[PDB]
């Protein structure tokens, strides 16, 4: 019932983060703090009403079902997961780390076919490579025979690099081998800040 | 001033059952309602039940009936938690909480430092290491990208390494992802000059401790 | 022209001077004869708020209960913490005498007419008295006993559905009798209870029938405790002096709320009760010993008139919810009589 988001939120030192937080059920909502190694720790609770021992930077908004809770101005301890709570129930919660700014990246985009030796043991992994880019915002597509697909493809980033800043995803796409024979186009849709148009690198089984 | 302490962290292996405790001190035991909340990386906070002290009302989290138990000790002003047939997924650090004030329960402004528990199965899985190819086709200016793909291993981690530690310059090794089947997996790619692919030779050095695993597989573009 | 209020009130009974009773023995110093003339005066195009939960009349009958027992019943032993206190242990004539609270002067209590009132919210059939009615301070737990009935009909009380940590008290329109009884002369500790299960079933349907509506149409069904001392696990209460125990896991049927259409189970359910000596004490903290049971037929006859319920939490993608014989806050005991009544200042 609880469905939080963004699921992870990257920000610098000084922005506002806004995190949010859509309801159902009839239930009053607060919102929970945690820091690494650290215990949660209450911020909001009823809504609005701020905690004891908390900032008047941390603000919380409401309406209807959906839900806000917004940190004014983050610092080095501001940085943490947050969980939204309405009585048991809590949310997936929301991950905001630093993100030291630079210059806008584009992802040079790759893609990598299945190993024959893959194929012959069960099941075929498509990879999708997105590397070094920034900002972390980046949506990947994958299209076979032209047609979308969702819920078989599971992403993953890196930290960001301490040296240029940038950013690496893996987009994984994971099929069975007898639905990998029938299908003949792979292809993986990139679309980022730094690119004009979306990016799209293909190719077609079999033939290399 | 409320104080929840808790027991030290503890180590079980699947099958085991735990047992882990509560006490409370600055406000009246039998006053507030206790609150157990499991908390594991890359899951939703899981409430597992509440005990009210007075006469041992408890209410189990439905998830958890029939493995879990909250039982207390009045005078000792201690609370206490038990879980059993454990399993992998029981790994998580357990808190007990409660409310701002007596009056509701949800608002959990006291938590304790929390116990660690962590569930070690003797059982293990070494890695399959697949080749992610470069390409075919060669450029002298144009840039290339190869790597590896560490599939279905248990349990974490493993690393992965370019040449014996020869090639780190362009090296990604992505987060572990726990996939469907209970098994981890991630890849780790490294870029490098299209050109040099007639040139170097790329091996990747998968090394899975947990089951005394070392794998050495040669990436080369598709042979066609 | 007033306004919400709290302060002392005074108690009242028709408790007999010489009766050697253990409630009479208290209500006659504590409480003032009955009323003979209940004043109870309507009010016109009047609208009030009330709110079952937070009504500190329900505090002070706490704390008149509490004192009734601590100078009333006597343990042999009394174990409280690192402590113990060993006095006389006479057997003791008990039958709990109807309570009812009255308003000093400058207040009045407001007694709310609705059939239908759930205990919170408005209320727009508001009367004035003096006096509430006579309330038995019947302690029990699971099962309401000796109360007074819903109107028109049964009424889910609590303070919150949607929130598992407040209890729910269920307002039966229609009383079940239940039959406890010890038979003279095995063993002296066992005992049972007798209850029409054809017309209890036929009861706790319309109750699950109640229950949805509240909760839309998922498939209520109950099950037994998960746990707690035994004044909780089971049917707690105190029959002629005597602590008994009572089993009513068989008496929360899914299978027969469902009626006896094709299920064999009619006639009368009888509950495996027993009689324990030592108990956790209600009042404070600690446990209590007493004496062996008193020889002879001991039986005593109950109305069920409500039921205290616990709903489990977890699962949202469920289909039915779980309810749970609850109880442990004699409180709530106090709040099944008190629900329509509160005190308020004139000014
Ligand atoms: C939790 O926090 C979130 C994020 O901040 C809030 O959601 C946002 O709410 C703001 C308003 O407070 C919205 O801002 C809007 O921006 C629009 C600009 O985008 C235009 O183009 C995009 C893309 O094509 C369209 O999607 C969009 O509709 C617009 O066409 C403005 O046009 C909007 O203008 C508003 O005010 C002007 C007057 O100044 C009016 O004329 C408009 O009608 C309109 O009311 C507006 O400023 C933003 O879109 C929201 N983001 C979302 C939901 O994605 C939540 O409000 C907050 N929740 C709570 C409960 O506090
Ligand atoms: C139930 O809880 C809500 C908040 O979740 C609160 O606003 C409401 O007053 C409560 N109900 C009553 C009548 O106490
Ligand atoms: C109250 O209002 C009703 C109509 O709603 C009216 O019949 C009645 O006379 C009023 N009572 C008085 C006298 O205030
Ligand atoms: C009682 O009625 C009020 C409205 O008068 C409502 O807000 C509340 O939910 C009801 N209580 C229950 C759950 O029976
Ligand atoms: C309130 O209820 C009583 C019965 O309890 C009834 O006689 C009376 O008419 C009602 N008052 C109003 C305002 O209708
Ligand atoms: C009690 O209330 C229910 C509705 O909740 C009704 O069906 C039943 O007939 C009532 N019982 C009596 C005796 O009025
Ligand atoms: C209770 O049960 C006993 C038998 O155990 C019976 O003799 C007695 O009549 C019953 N009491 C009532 C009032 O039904
Ligand atoms: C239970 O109640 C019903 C009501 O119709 C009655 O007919 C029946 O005799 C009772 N059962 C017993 C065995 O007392
Ligand atoms: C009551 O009896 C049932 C069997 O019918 C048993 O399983 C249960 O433990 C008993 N209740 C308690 C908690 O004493
Ligand atoms: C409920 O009653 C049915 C029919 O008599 C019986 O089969 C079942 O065992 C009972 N359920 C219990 C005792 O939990
Ligand atoms: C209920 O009242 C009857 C007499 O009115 C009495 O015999 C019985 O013991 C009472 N139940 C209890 C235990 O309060
Ligand atoms: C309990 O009260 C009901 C009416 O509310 C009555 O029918 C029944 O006879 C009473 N039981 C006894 C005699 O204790
Ligand atoms: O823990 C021991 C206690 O358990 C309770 O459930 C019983 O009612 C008591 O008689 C007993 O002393």
């Amino acid at each position: 019932v609880l469905t939080q988001s963004p699921g992870t939120l990257s920000l610098s030192p000084g922005e506002t983060a806004i995190i949010s937080c859509r309801t159902s059920q009839y239930g009053s909502l607060a919102w929970y703090q945690q820091r690494p190694g650290q215990a949660p720790r209450l911020v909001i609770y009823s809504g609005s009403t701020r905690a004891a021992g908390i900032p008047d930077r941390f603000s919380g908004s409401r309406w209807g079902p959906d839900y806000n809770l917004t940190i004014s101005n983050l610092e080095s301890g501001d940085f943490g997961v947050y969980y939204c709570q309405q009585y048991e129930f809590f949310g997936q919660g929301t991950k905001v780390q630093v993100d030291i700014k630079r210059t806008v990246a584009a992802p040079s985009v790759f893609i990598f076919p299945p190993s024959d030796e893959q194929l012959k043991s069960g099941t075929a992994s498509v990879v999708c490579l997105l590397n070094n880019f920034y900002p972390r915002e980046a949506k990947v597509q994958w299209k076979v025979d032209n047609a979308l697909q969702s819920g078989n493809s599971q992403e993953s980033v890196t930290e960001q690099d301490s040296k240029d800043s940038t950013y690496s995803l893996s987009s994984t796409l994971t099929l069975s081998k007898a639905d990998y024979e029938k299908h003949k186009v792979y292809a993986c849709e990139v679309t980022h800040q730094g690119l004009r148009s979306p990016v799209t690198k293909s190719f077609n089984r079999g033939e290399c | 001033q409320v104080q929840l302490v808790q027991s030290g962290g503890q180590m079980k292996k699947p099958g085991e059952s735990m047992r882990i405790s509560c006490r409370a001190s600055g406000y009246e035991f039998i006053d507030c309602t206790l609150n157990w909340i499991r908390l594991a990386p890359g899951k939703r906070p899981e409430w597992m039940g509440w005990l009210k002290p007075r006469g041992g009302a408890v209410n189990y989290a439905r998830p958890l009936q029939g493995r879990v138990t909250m039982t207390r000790d009045v005078y000792s002003d201690t609370a206490f938690l038990e879980l059993r047939s454990l399993t992998v997924d029981d790994t998580a650090v357990y808190f007990c909480t409660r409310g701002k004030n007596c009056d509701y329960n949800w608002d959990f402004e006291h938590w304790g430092r929390g116990t660690p528990v962590i569930v070690s199965s003797p059982s293990t899985k070494g890695p399959s290491v697949f080749p992610l190819a470069p390409s075919s086709k060669s450029t002298s200016g144009g840039t290339a990208a190869l790597g590896c793909l560490v599939k279905d291993y248990f349990p974490e981690p493993v690393t992965v390494s370019w040449n014996s530690g020869a090639l780190t310059s362009g090296v990604h090794t992505f987060p572990a992802v726990l996939q469907s089947s209970g098994l981890y997996s991630l890849s780790s790619v490294v870029t490098v000059p299209s050109s040099s692919l007639g040139t170097q030779t790329y091996i990747c050095n998968v090394n899975h401790k947990p089951s005394n695993t070392k794998v050495d597989k040669k990436a080369e573009p598709k042979s066609c | 022209v007033w306004k919400d209020a709290d302060t002392t009130l005074f108690c009242a009974s028709d408790a007999k001077a010489h009766e050697t009773e253990v409630h009479n023995v208290w209500a006659t110093h504590a409480c003032v004869p009955t009323d003979p003339n209940p004043q109870e005066i309507h009010l016109e195009n009047v609208t009030e708020n009330f709110n079952m939960w937070k009504n500190n009349m329900v505090e002070q009958m706490q704390e008149d209960v509490i004192s009734l027992w601590d100078q009333s019943l006597q343990p042999c032993v009394k174990l409280t913490g690192g402590s113990v206190i060993k006095q006389a242990c006479p057997k003791i004539s008990f039958d709990p005498i109807p309570i009812h609270y009255c308003t000093p002067a400058g207040y009045v209590i407001l007694k709310c007419n609705d059939k239908n009132f759930n205990g919170t919210g408005p209320c727009k059939n508001v009367s004035s008295v003096q006096c509430t009615h006579g309330i038995k301070p019947v302690v029990s737990t699971q099962l309401l006993l000796n109360g007074s009935l819903a109107e028109e009909e049964i009424i889910i009380r609590s303070e919150n559905l949607t929130n598992n940590a407040k209890t729910i008290i269920v307002h039966l329109n229609k009383s079940v009798e239940i039959n406890c009884t010890r038979p003279s002369n095995g063993d002296i500790r066992k005992a049972y209870c007798e209850i029409n299960g054809t017309k209890w079933n036929k009861v706790l349907k319309q109750v699950t029938e109640k229950l949805k509506e509240h909760f839309n149409n998922k498939t209520i069904i109950f099950q037994p405790p998960s746990g707690g001392d035994l004044e909780i696990t089971m049917h707690h209460f105190n029959c002629r002096g005597e602590f008994f125990y009572c089993n009513t896991t068989q008496l929360f049927n899914n299978t027969c709320i469902g009626n006896e259409t094709m299920k064999g189970c009619n006639g009368t359910i009888t509950l495996p009760c027993k009689i324990k000596q030592i108990i956790n004490m209600w009042q404070g903290t600690g446990q209590a010993m007493y004496a062996p049971p008193i020889d002879g037929k001991i039986n005593c006859v109950s109305n069920i008139t409500g039921i205290l319920l616990t709903r489990d939490g977890g699962a949202n993608n469920t289909s039915n919810e779980t309810f749970r014989p609850g109880g442990g806050n004699i409180k709530d005991n106090w709040r099944s009589e008190l629900y329509k009544y509160k005190v308020v200042q004139i000014e």
